[PDB]
């Protein structure tokens, strides 16, 4: 991953990864937790 | 490097080895840092003519016609 300045790409650091065999299941637990967020916020805006 | 240098014309270090003069530039670019070191070797005399002497004497008599 990089930073544009000078009209010019400047990368900024490199991570080695791994495909993992589940995707489905990290994909639920991430999207869980932001329904989660989304109806907090909900809730505070009617309170508010 | 001109866009850096101009104004001032970010760190600077200089050092001689046995005859060419090392100068070095701690800065940054793109938020990251930027390291560069110019590498000068002692310059030509006909350069050392035409770039001080000659022009200073240049310099010298010019100002004597304006005296």
């Amino acid at each position: 991953f990089e930073k544009n300045l000078k009209d010019v790409s400047f990368r900024l650091g490199s991570f080695n990864l791994e495909k993992v065999e589940n995707p489905a299941e990290v994909i639920r637990e991430l999207i869980c937790y932001c329904l989660d967020t989304i109806a907090e916020n909900q809730a505070k805006n009617e309170h508010l | 490097l001109d866009n850096l240098l101009r104004p001032l014309l970010a760190t600077f270090s200089c050092d001689c080895v046995a005859d060419a003069l090392i100068l070095r530039v701690r800065s940054e670019l793109s938020g990251l840092p930027f390291y560069w070191n110019f590498h000068c070797m002692l310059a030509s005399p006909s350069l050392v003519s035409q770039h001080l002497i000659r022009p200073l004497m240049g310099m010298s008599l010019a100002l004597q016609c304006q005296v």
